């Protein structure tokens, strides 16, 4: 559904995923920062698009980035 | 054809109206321009512009409409 | 008959052409291949 | 004579809004900044803040003053 | 503004009293009184409790345009979330209402997307703007023809 | 098991879990008389092909609508009665 | 191949007098996201479907409506009650997909054993304009 | 049990915190990195539940804030009584109140605004007020301007006293939480001690001061000739000359021989036909009975002694069969939360304001109120608006309870849980009945409009075409007109004359509330009112119930009560917050109360108000055009809006010219509000950043970074400008319309 992307400006503060209410994100090891971790987005099918991840990305503009795309029943957040 | 003769004192007519919800007061009020039925007054000026470019009969407008139908096809 | 043609075409158009159109378009919406 | 004027002016306003909207759609979809680098179009996007600020000035000036005058007369 | 200016200047010229515009157009209550309130006299009386006239259609269109111009404020002021929750309640009720549980939608109902509902509000808003002013202009210039 | 003490996730019986229940769908047999049922069956089997039913419905309804509106006189709808009144001369002569 | 799924058994559910925010027909034709947790005591918690429920001492089980419901519940559990939780996805065919840690560890601790996807090795301004990917399925951000 | 638990010198009186703005909050007490900070300084100013976590400091803050509000109201009443004393024609209005316009405000001649000082009457140039203070003062037996100045000075004194009281009860000796939580004593005192003794003391004024003075004022006596009020207290012969029952004193009272008190404590219901207001003789007996009732009602709750109902023991006693534990827990969620109490008191106070509006036109309690059509209209409209606003705030504060103070773990309730568990059923049936009412109340107007436009007036829903008569309201009307008799003897007449069997109270040339006939138009508009109320309750109740969780957002409480959204996901989730629900309910309250006051103005001007000549032929202000034109929307546009807005727009160069000015201005402010409700923050932030480039180009970059308004702030600005503009439009329109034709 939605296309979440994490760019290489991430500092690995784990706010993107601790804010994400649908388990879309997960921190993985990395070698590009002092924290040695970066966020990944495997479960984009569970992405609703609420952008709580990028409302918590403390960078110049953003490192995590949500692109609104094909909306399915779970990205639209329907219990019916 | 009536507008061509006395244009200053004959009202244009866009098209007739067949609205079956109408009451008889509304059938009586919308009868303008010397028509035997309800009508709508052409506030589009097509009468003036057709009369200024020739087109002084209903048959002229019929030929024009048929030719424009041919052009649409 | 020319005075009777609106009485045939207006009920035809403004009721049947919605029937035909909205029905066929609802079927085109609710379709699967 | 009133219906035609009103018609064509609302049509012109819509057509103008659409002209600008399609220019925006161009600047997003079809504008290649590398193929027109530093050209009239690229030098245009540079001082977008200047354009926006001076149009803001003109509208702000006009609205302030002319509303003030209409209100003074009211 | 353009067409109000046009219609008032011209209806005053045609009526003969250019002084009406030249004195009343310089203060907005002239436009609200001497243009909108005055030229809407023969329109809103298109259908009174005692009879109607040819301007009944223009009064009905006037009010129709007022109606959609107000309905656009719904899609503009109200945004998506109140309606999604309302539709969730509605879907619960339809799926737990007997003799309508037999009927189940094929497209899962949702409130209108934000950009969509914006567009819809503007469509109603502009349709009402246009139909209202068309009714008013046509009826005022046709109720008298100067 | 769905009937255990506060267990509602019988993974085998997913119907009881998800709520798939005919809440009032009685499986009781036909309470109608057999003869009138056969009568209605034989007299409504023409309306068994939904496509033919739809074509018949649309075409016959449009035909009946055109027939009613064309054969009806002005006594049942004033729009066909016509003006039956002289036309008023509009403002400024007629213009 | 280091953390196996848990395959939730027929555990008891919380004590709850029933609400209207529960499982609609989405569960009857699509997934419905069971959650499982393990309580130290019989305490009371807010349900994500509205209303108050009484969790049971020991393992519990709740089939609420969707992923965000169980994850909001589990976050409230882990923060307010300090309790391990894990939730699933139960398609109507019968399969039970394990989803919340997918590694035995919550998705904040960068624990190795997870492959990075949705990962553009560039700053966010260095994406190409749409004209460079016009008439192509890749929109702007998949190169 | 109950006590005076109160701690001394908790907070220091110092300007040190005045100098540091935003001290109350943590994020605000560090500096304005942005401009939004200042909007957050005012937004959170009185959000004491967010400043602290303990209820003691919050209770002290709101207690002293109530003292500040009472200081403000005492200062406001000081202003009103003073302006009546010095800048008014009240001393002249008593002579000829049916023809002199009550005025209490004069403007300063500077810029031509001295036209506002008009010919109100009484040899006085001012503004025709529509507050009804003059009517009160005639009901209070003032008969002077000295008494008004003394009242203003005493009110200023009480304002300073309340200011000192707030300072004392926050900074010097602030009560702790055990004092506020003793709601038993609070109710025992506010019932018996505020409302009981207050009504008793007003009954004393009504018996000793208002009644004897109005017995002369109504009997053609000039105010200069009337004896002063204290002369009735000092000399009982003058008081007894009109009410001889005072010669016996309290011996009729204490011996229970009250039958010899009916000269001044009456039950002759109806309006005094000499002035149009209710009998003050009945109002004295009223406030007396209310004193007895509230005095026996304020000895209901146990405070310290073995007697009295513990409110816990009342609530826990009520436990429904399938309603669960019932009302257990409510004493702990009402006494440990100010927002719940605020919501309850707001809802009831607002509906009470509306009931005040409704009972103040149909039973005019003050002399020369019903004939001051401006005062009557303005008071009804005012109190209706206040009631709608208070109800909408009750919704907001119920939501704030549900987000913040609601705790099913500690402060549990059963009934609230049961309401949350079938909230979808509540909102579904409300969302249905709103649509049903919308259709069968407004689509009826549309049907009438179309049938009248198609030339089919025999097909409308009118009093002539299709009968939709209020049979139930007509039955209540006819049985309240024939109520004096078997059901309510000893009343001598109906309790009101707004019923068909009543009569006309001719006061001067005016009519003053003859019966109100209920027809199909009243049916239609009353169902429109039910419709608008039901939609407002839909929006507001939905916000309250789904304040915490929905199928869309199950963690909405963690996002807060006052938040814009949770992103464009889920198709968009704007305005899921209860704040946004009440922001919409504000608009719907506006539509509701606007059509309500339109119904009032038109039904009154057409079927009630007017002028009755000495021959008896009453001619109404419009001419009875309500039941025929209020069946279609074009009548409201033509005969109400277009026609009755011929005195606000034609009032240019008149004394009523500020009304047309604010007509256009409130129009403007409403439309200006549409810039906020329709737009979004992102456009304005981008524009602000462009003009900030224009500023940084000139070394005029402000450090308080210019930020566009927050989303919720844009919505707040939109709804407040929208309401202010629509409401001031209506205020100007009503006041000019009703002062001009009067
Ligand atoms: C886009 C052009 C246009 C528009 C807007 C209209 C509009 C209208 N037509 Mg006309 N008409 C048109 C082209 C158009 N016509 C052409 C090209 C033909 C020749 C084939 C006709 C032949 C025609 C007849 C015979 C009648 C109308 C009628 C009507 C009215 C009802 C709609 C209906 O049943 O039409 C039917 C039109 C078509 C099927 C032609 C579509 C091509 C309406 C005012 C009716 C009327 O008089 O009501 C007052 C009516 O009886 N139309
Ligand atoms: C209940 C209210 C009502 C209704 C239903 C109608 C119905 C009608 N009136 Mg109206 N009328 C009314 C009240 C009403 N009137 C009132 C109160 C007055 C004032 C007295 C009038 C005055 C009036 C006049 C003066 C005229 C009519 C006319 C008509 C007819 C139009 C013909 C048609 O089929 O349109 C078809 C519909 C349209 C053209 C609407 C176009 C816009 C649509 C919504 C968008 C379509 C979407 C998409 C592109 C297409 C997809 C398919 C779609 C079917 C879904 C129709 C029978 C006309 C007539 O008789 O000519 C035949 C005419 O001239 N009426
Ligand atoms: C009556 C309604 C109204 C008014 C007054 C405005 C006013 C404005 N809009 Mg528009 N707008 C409106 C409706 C309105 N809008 C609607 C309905 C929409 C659709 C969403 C928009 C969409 C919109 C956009 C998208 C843009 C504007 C812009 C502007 C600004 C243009 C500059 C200008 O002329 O300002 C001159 C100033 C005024 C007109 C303000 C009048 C008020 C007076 C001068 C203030 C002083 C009075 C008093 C002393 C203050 C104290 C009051 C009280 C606290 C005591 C201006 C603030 C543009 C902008 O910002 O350009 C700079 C812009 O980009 N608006
Ligand atoms: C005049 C003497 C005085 C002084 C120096 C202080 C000093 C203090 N008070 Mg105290 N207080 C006083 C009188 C005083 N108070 C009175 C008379 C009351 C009763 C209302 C209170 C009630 C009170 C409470 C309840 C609280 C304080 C608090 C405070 C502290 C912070 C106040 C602050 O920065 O906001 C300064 C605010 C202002 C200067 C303006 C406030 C608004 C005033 C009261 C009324 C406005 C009327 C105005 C006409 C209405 C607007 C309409 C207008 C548009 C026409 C500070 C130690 C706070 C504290 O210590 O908590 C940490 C706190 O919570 N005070
Ligand atoms: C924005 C707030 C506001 C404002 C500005 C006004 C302004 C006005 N009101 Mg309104 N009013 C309001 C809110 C407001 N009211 C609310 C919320 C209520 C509901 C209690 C009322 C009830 C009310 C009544 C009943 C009357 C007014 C009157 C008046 C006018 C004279 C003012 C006055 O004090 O006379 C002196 C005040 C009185 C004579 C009122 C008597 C006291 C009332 C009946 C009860 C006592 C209050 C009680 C202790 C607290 C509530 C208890 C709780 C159980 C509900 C003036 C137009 C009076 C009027 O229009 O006179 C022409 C009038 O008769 N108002
Ligand atoms: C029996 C003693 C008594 C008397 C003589 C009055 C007299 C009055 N009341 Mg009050 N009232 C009383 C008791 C009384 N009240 C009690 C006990 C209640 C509580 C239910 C009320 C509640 C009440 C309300 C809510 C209102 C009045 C109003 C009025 C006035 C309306 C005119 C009339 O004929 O009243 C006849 C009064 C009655 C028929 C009420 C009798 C109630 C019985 C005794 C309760 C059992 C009048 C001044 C109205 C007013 O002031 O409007 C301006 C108004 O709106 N009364
Ligand atoms: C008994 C009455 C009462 C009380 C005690 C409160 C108290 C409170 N309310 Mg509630 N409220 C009330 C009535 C009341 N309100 C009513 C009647 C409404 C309906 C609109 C609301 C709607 C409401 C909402 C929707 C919210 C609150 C909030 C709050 C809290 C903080 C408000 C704040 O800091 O703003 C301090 C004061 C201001 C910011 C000034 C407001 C400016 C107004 C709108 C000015 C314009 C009005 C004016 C009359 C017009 C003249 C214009 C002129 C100046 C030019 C506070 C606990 C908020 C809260 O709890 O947040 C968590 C919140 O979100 N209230
Ligand atoms: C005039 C403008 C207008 C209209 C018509 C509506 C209409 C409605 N609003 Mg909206 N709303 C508006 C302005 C308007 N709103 C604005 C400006 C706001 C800003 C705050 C809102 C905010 C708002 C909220 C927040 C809520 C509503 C709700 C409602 C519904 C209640 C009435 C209903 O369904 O009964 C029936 C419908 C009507 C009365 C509308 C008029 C329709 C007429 C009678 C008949 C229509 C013709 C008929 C179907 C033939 C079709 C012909 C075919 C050719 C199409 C309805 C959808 C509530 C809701 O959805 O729950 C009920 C709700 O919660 N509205
Ligand atoms: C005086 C005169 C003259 C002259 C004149 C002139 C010279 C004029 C000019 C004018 C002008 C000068 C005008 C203009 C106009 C313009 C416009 C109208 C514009 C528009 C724009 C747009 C719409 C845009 C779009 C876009 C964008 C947005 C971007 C991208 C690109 C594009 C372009 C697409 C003469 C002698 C001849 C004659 C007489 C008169
Ligand atoms: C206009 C607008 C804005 C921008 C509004 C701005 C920020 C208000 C303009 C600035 C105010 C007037 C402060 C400037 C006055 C200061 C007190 C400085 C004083 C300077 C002199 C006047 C003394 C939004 O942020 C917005 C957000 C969401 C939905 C709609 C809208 C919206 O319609
Ligand atoms: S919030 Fe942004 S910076 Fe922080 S861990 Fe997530 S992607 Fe990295
Ligand atoms: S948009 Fe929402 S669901 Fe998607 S990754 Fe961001 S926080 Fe998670
Ligand atoms: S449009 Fe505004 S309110 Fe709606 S989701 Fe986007 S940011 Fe939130």
């Amino acid at each position: 559904s939605h296309s979440v992307k994490i760019y290489d400006t991430c500092i690995g503060c784990t706010q993107c995923v601790r804010a994400c209410p649908t388990d879309v994100l997960e921190m993985i090891p990395w070698d590009g920062c002092k924290a040695k971790q970066i966020a990944s987005a495997p479960r984009t099918e569970d992405c609703v698009g609420c952008k709580r991840c990028e409302s918590a990305c403390p960078t110049d503009f953003l490192s995590v980035r949500v692109y609104l795309w094909h909306e399915t029943t779970r990205s639209m957040g329907l219990a019916y | 054809e009536t507008w061509v003769q006395d244009p200053l004192h004959v009202r244009p007519i866009a098209h007739a109206i067949w609205d079956p919800h109408f009451g008889q007061p509304a059938v009586e009020a919308f009868t303008r321009g010397g028509a035997l039925g309800p009508v709508n007054i052409a506030y589009s000026g097509v009468y003036q512009w057709w009369y200024t470019i020739g087109l002084r009969t209903n048959e002229d407008l019929y030929t024009g409409a048929l030719f424009l139908l041919f052009l649409s096809a | 008959t020319f005075n009777n043609l609106p009485s045939i075409f207006v009920p035809l158009v403004g009721l049947v052409f919605p029937a035909i159109a909205m029905a066929s378009l609802f079927l085109h919406i609710q379709k699967n291949k | 004579q009133a219906a035609l004027y009103t018609h064509h002016q609302y049509i012109a306003g819509f057509i103008m809004t659409g002209a600008f909207a399609h220019g925006a759609i161009f600047f997003i979809r079809d504008y290649n900044p590398e193929q027109n680098e530093d050209n009239v179009l690229a030098r245009m996007l540079d001082h977008k803040e200047a354009i926006i600020s001076h149009l803001s000035w003109a509208s702000l000036f006009l609205g302030f003053h002319t509303l003030g005058l209409y209100v003074h007369n009211d | 503004w353009v067409t109000f200016y046009w219609h008032w200047k011209h209806i005053t010229l045609w009526q003969g009293n250019v002084s009406q515009f030249n004195e009343s157009s310089t203060y907005l209550m002239g436009w609200l009184r001497d243009y909108l309130w005055l030229n809407s006299s023969q329109l809103i009386n298109g259908y009174n409790p005692f009879g109607m006239n040819s301007l009944s259609v223009w009064a009905w269109m006037f009010l129709f345009g007022h109606l959609v111009w107000a309905t656009g404020f719904m899609f503009l002021i109200s945004w998506r979330g109140y309606w999604q929750e309302l539709i969730e309640t509605l879907a619960w009720a339809h799926e737990r209402t007997p003799l309508a549980n037999l009927i189940r939608w094929k497209d899962k109902p949702v409130a209108l997307s934000i950009v969509q509902a914006r567009l819809v509000g503007l469509a109603h808003f502009s349709v009402g703007y246009i139909f209202t002013y068309a009714a008013f202009l046509i009826a005022s210039t046709s109720g008298k023809f100067g | 098991k769905y009937g255990d003490k506060s267990v509602y996730f019988d993974l085998e019986d997913l119907g009881n879990t998800t709520g798939q229940w005919d809440v009032y769908g009685s499986d009781a047999p036909s309470p109608y008389n057999p003869l009138q049922s056969k009568f209605f069956e034989t007299f409504a089997a023409p309306f068994t092909k939904r496509g033919l039913l739809l074509k018949f419905l649309i075409l016959g309804g449009g035909s009946l609508l055109t027939y009613v509106s064309a054969n009806s006189t002005g006594d049942v709808l004033p729009i066909k009665r016509g003006p039956q009144e002289p036309p008023k001369l509009g403002p400024r002569g007629k213009l | 191949g280091f953390t196996p799924p848990q395959l939730d058994p027929n555990t008891p559910s919380p004590i709850f007098a029933g609400s209207t925010g529960g499982l609609l027909r989405k569960a009857q034709v699509e997934e419905f996201y069971v959650i499982t947790w393990n309580s130290p005591k019989e305490q009371i918690f807010e349900m994500p479907t509205g209303g108050a429920a009484i969790m049971r001492e020991g393992p519990n089980l709740l089939k609420l409506a969707r992923k965000e419901q169980c994850l909001a519940l589990g976050t409230r559990l882990r923060s307010k009650y300090k309790i391990t939780y894990q939730f699933y996805r139960v398609f109507p065919n019968g399969e039970v997909q394990y989803l919340h840690p997918k590694d035995g560890v919550y998705p904040e601790k960068a624990n190795p054993g997870r492959e990075g996807v949705g990962l553009n090795m560039r700053s966010i301004g260095k994406n190409v304009s749409p004209i460079e990917v016009k008439f192509t399925g890749k929109q702007s951000y998949d190169l | 049990e109950v006590k005076i638990l109160v701690d001394r010198d908790p907070i220091k009186t110092s300007f040190e915190e005045w100098a540091k703005p935003g001290h109350f909050s943590r994020t605000i007490a560090k500096g304005p990195d942005t401009t939004t900070w200042i909007w957050n300084l005012h937004a959170d100013a009185h959000d004491f539940d967010s400043h602290t976590s303990d209820l003691e400091e919050i209770s002290r803050k709101v207690f002293s804030a109530h003292f500040g509000q009472l200081s403000i109201i005492f200062l406001w009443l000081s202003g009103m009584y003073f302006h009546g004393a010095r800048f008014s024609n009240y001393e002249a209005w008593l002579s000829d109140p049916t023809h002199i316009g009550p005025s209490a405000q004069v403007v300063w001649p500077i810029v031509g605004q001295e036209i506002l000082n008009g010919d109100v009457g009484g040899g006085f140039r001012g503004i025709q007020i529509t507050s009804g203070f003059f009517q009160i003062w005639r009901a209070s037996g003032i008969t002077s301007e000295l008494q008004l100045y003394c009242t203003a000075i005493g009110a200023l004194v009480f304002a300073a006293l309340m200011l000192f009281a707030g300072w004392f009860h926050y900074h010097k000796a602030a009560p702790k939480l055990a004092w506020f939580q003793d709601v038993e004593s609070m109710l025992n005192h506010h019932l018996a001690g505020l409302l009981g003794l207050g009504s008793l003391s007003w009954a004393g004024h009504q018996v000793h001061v208002s009644l004897p003075i109005n017995q002369f004022l109504n009997a053609g006596v000039d105010p200069k000739e009337i004896p002063l009020p204290h002369e009735f207290i000092l000399n009982r012969d003058l008081l007894a000359q009109l009410y001889p029952s005072f010669a016996e004193g309290a011996t009729p009272f204490f011996t229970l021989n009250w039958s010899k008190y009916s000269e001044f404590l009456t039950f002759r219901g109806g309006l005094d036909p000499v002035t149009g207001g209710l009998w003050l003789t009945d109002i004295a007996h009223h406030h007396l009975a209310i004193a007895i009732l509230f005095l026996i009602a304020g000895h209901m709750y146990r405070t310290n002694w073995g007697i009295g109902h513990g409110i816990k023991d009342i609530l826990e006693a009520h436990k429904g069969p399938f309603t669960g534990q019932g009302h257990k827990g409510l004493y702990e969620i009402l006494t440990t939360s100010w927002h719940a109490q605020l919501s309850l008191n707001l809802a009831m106070l607002g509906s009470l304001t509306i009931i005040v509006a409704h009972h103040m036109y149909s039973m005019p309690p003050y002399p020369y109120l019903a004939t001051d059509y401006a005062t009557q209209l303005s008071l009804f409209t005012h109190h209706m608006w206040i009631g709608g606003f208070l109800i909408v705030g009750a919704a907001a504060h119920a939501a704030i309870f549900m987000v913040r103070d609601y705790d099913p773990t500690n402060r549990y309730n059963d009934l609230l849980d049961r309401v949350l568990r079938h909230r979808d059923a509540i909102i579904s049936h409300l969302n249905w009945v709103c649509i049903f009412l919308g259709f069968h109340s407004f689509g009826l107007y549309i049907h009438n409009d179309t049938m009248s436009a198609l030339g089919r007036p025999q097909d409308m829903f009118s009093d002539t075409a299709i009968q939709l008569q209020p049979v139930f309201a007509q039955w209540i009307q006819n049985t309240h007109a024939l109520a004096p008799g078997v059901t309510a003897p000893g009343e001598t007449a109906s309790t009101s004359l707004t019923w068909g069997g009543g009569e006309l109270v001719a006061v001067g040339g005016k009519v003053a509330l003859l019966p109100i006939p209920l027809g199909t138009a009243d049916f239609l508009v009353h169902h429109i009112h039910a419709f608008t109320i039901h939609v407002t309750v839909l929006i507001l109740l939905k916000g309250v119930l789904f304040a915490r969780s929905s199928r869309l957002i199950p963690d909405k409480a963690n996002l807060g009560f006052r938040f814009p959204c949770d992103g464009p996901g889920r198709g968009g989730t704007c305005q899921v917050s209860a704040w946004d629900h009440v922001f919409l309910g504000l608009f719907w309250m506006y539509n509701a109360i606007s059509v309500v006051i339109f119904h009032f103005s038109w039904k009154m001007q057409s079927d009630v108000w007017g002028s009755i000549s000495d021959q008896g032929v009453v001619t109404h202000i419009t001419g009875g055009n309500f039941a025929q034109s209020s069946i279609t929307i074009n009548g409201w546009l033509r005969d109400f809006l277009w026609a009755q807005a011929s005195q606000v727009i034609q009032s240019y160069g008149s004394s009523l010219s500020a009304y047309g000015l604010f007509f256009l201005g409130a129009h403007f402010v409403w439309a200006f509000s549409l810039m906020f409700l329709f737009s979004g923050r992102g456009y304005w932030q981008e524009l602000i950043e462009s003009i900030v480039w224009a500023h940084n180009k000139l070394k005029v970059a402000p450090a308080t970074q210019p930020r566009a308004l927050s989303i919720i702030q844009g919505r707040a600005v939109g709804v407040t400008h929208y309401l202010l503009g629509g409401i001031a439009t209506t205020w100007a329109f009503f006041l000019a319309r009703i002062i001009a034709v009067g």
